């Protein structure tokens, strides 16, 4: 049986948003220590994962792991049906042909109930062990969010090169190109702003302009983005939340 | 309220770790390691995460962890 | 002759906007007590009533009972020309093919006036008498309203249902089914976001939930709405104003 | 070599945004006293002229007079790449293929560099000498803007006609008519309100709603408008920058 | 300023009105109904609107207007 | 901080130059225009920029420039 109550009742919401652009049908685990989700896209080079550990809830329970089959697209719709000062509960039997999503007003006024009917769904053959990396950084996620949205429009390429201590986005396309350099920098008074690199193996990859700008939508659930690059594995870019993350991890193009 | 802060430096093949208040400019740390590389402290250019740093600053104003690194490169602008 | 001069002039865009989804052709009657309006849609299954009587304007005359007829798409054009702080007067004089339409600010600086073309409409066979209802319930508009956005999106279909102390609204489609009950109460604080229920007999009726997406408009021309339900007539979904309402009058479906 | 930097950077995309809707492919000819640029739309009655002196750059360089074709589609969207608090200095040699356009934080963590290729544009036969004009008014933009809104909703021609102390504004279609009259006055609380008119001979001229919807675009460029209008050239609509101005030429509709 | 207000008190065929101050415990009109039924005020469910109230409230708690009816009904905690 | 003001007062084929205070009323300059034609200064309408004045306001309440002009008109309501 799961019984899911979460914290803030706009959290799943914020997590779905978070990537129901990248994969559409996925499989969500419920486990007696939380809530995993992974899925591939169609073209097989951006794999999605969730990681929604125990504390993001005020009350959880998962007798026997469950699996629930969901349409990202239907989902959002009864995500929708929430306010923001309202209980979100996530409720389940075990083999369920449908999740309950239960709305709650503390009056207990207004009890907003849906159930959604589930999906089979194809999981299979999702690999995932992350080599070491050749080089992390992390900066705002907001920053990286606008440097993706500017250069995607010169290109459907860009590229991620890191050197000493400076990390160049370039999109070269038919209209010209464009270049953002940036510096690691700690500034004390603001930290949150802070953009720091470990390099241990300068790296030069280009990624799918389509598909960062998927990731970048990763911003609601955090202020900061770390990115783990290396020259022979799929890239990371994570999105921490309190007990949990949202990964992208995504191939490199080829250098023709 | 946790006061001192434990920091490796590292060159490559040989590093040392160090304990250190939040305080406390990274001088004596600096020197130290550049002390037991038998090389001029001025030989020597010093990164925290990719950034560039002084002697002059602390811990705390470059907002360090426990266990962070601080790299020592050889002498260039470039570099 | 027809001279009325709006107390406020963005109220009768307010109105317009009201029920200009559900229906686009309207004869506007003027007599010596107000404005009238009553219109069906194509379908034949909603019924718009409209009554705007003398102490909404600042100042009013209808000498003889003129008809305007009116395409409500060109009308909302001409309502968008009108600055807040704008008087607005409607002026037509007997047998018009014209109704004006006067903008005015105070300082008489900027004079807008608009001419309308009147249009011919069969405005015939609109019988309008209200059986008593099995039930009443009244609550706040822009609750109601998000009730049906959120219930619109599972199913074309909304069932209310109302027992003792219970208003259960459910929607039921192919990606799962919703319900909302809400209770009657009272905040004496504010009390503007009461639920009052009065039922004589139980009710269970199911509306296209595409119409009650029009209805849910009349928001902006009140924040609470009086819902009129029984079994073997038109729901009465209605709005008030200072000196007025607006009423939808709608056929449930018939329980197939 | 040309060096332009602005003084705002944002102000250049204010400009480019003014008439982008007019015009898409511009030269821009850098001299050693500014930059100016003119172009003739397709159906050529109208024409854009832009002048922006050297007083609007922090700091401004033009060895040798340069020309700058560009594409106002591609432009405008390297311009969206530009942080409010970030410095726009326009980079270019003599003889280039390339303007480049580089954006500049104050801690110099972020640099965006941008090179867009520059394109064979024609810009021949540009004859620009304003008679004198019949009149002469100016009023504050954004109404102006309401004005031309508003009555380009009733036809595609617009009617403005001047007499000793009316501006009167007409437009007649299939649903009707509408008229805006406006008076010269002054309030010296609030001057920047004020209409003023400086009539030799009165006009009538005739406008294509159209490009009126164009012109008014230049609002966001400056808080009022001068027009000056004749019975036998070329209306000019005129935007006034710090150190230069947007002018757009009219054409008048003939009297049938 | 109107001071009391007008109720009414139904079981189905059988009404009784009241004048009550607007601030007065709707108690005795309560128990008032009950008696002329012969039954145990906790032998009745009181609804105004339908909402359920308590001997302890005032027509201006239930935010109440001249005329307004109470239904009263048998007991369940249904019902 | 600039205190007078010169203002042209013109008729078609008659004008006059005039220099005054920012905040002195336009009455004798009326008048004074109004002479030299052999004029009834009720006679005349005065605009300004196409706004009508009349003899009590000042420069600075219509908030006028240097060199602005006042046309002078014959008398009607339209006109």
């Amino acid at each position: 049986m799961l019984e899911a109550k979460f914290e803030e009742a706009s959290l799943f919401k914020r997590i779905i948003d978070g990537f129901k652009d990248c994969v559409q049908l996925v499989n969500f685990q419920c486990k007696e220590d939380g809530i995993i989700a992974q899925a591939v896209d169609d073209s097989r080079v951006l794999l999605v994962s969730l990681e929604i550990g125990v504390e993001a809830f005020q009350e959880y329970r998962c007798d026997h792991p469950v699996t629930l089959g969901m349409d990202l697209t239907s989902l959002s719709k009864i995500l929708r049906c929430g306010n923001n000062t309202d209980t979100l509960t996530l409720i389940a039997d075990n083999t369920p042909d449908s999740i309950i999503l239960l709305f709650e007003d503390t009056k207990k006024d207004r009890i907003a109930e849906y159930s959604l009917k589930l999906m089979d769904i194809d999981a299979d053959f999702l690999g995932i062990e992350e080599l070491q990396y050749d080089s992390t950084l992390s900066l705002p996620s907001s920053e990286f969010s606008k440097i993706v949205r500017d250069l995607s429009q010169l290109s459907d390429s860009i590229n991620i090169m890191i050197t000493k201590e400076t990390i160049k986005f370039v999109a070269d396309g038919d209209i010209g190109s464009g270049s953002v350099i940036i510096k690691p920098f700690v500034d004390m008074e603001h930290p949150e702003t802070s953009i720091k690199l470990e390099m241990d193996q300068p790296v030069d990859l280009t990624f799918g302009a389509k598909y960062l700008l998927d990731i970048i939508k990763g911003s609601s659930l955090s202020d900061r983005v770390g990115i783990r690059l290396s020259s022979e594995a799929p890239a990371l870019f994570q999105f921490d939340l309190k007990s949990g993350f949202l990964q992208f991890f995504l191939a490199p193009k080829f250098n023709d | 309220p946790e006061t001192h802060i434990n920091l490796k430096v590292s060159d490559g093949s040989s590093e040392i770790f160090f304990k250190i208040k939040k305080t406390t400019p990274l001088r004596r740390l600096m020197e130290a390691f550049a002390k037991r590389q038998g090389k001029e402290m001025d030989s020597l250019r010093f990164l925290y995460d990719g950034i560039r740093i002084q002697a002059d600053q602390t811990p705390e104003d470059l907002d360090m962890e426990d266990n962070d690194i601080i790299e020592a490169h050889r002498e260039q602008i470039g570099g």
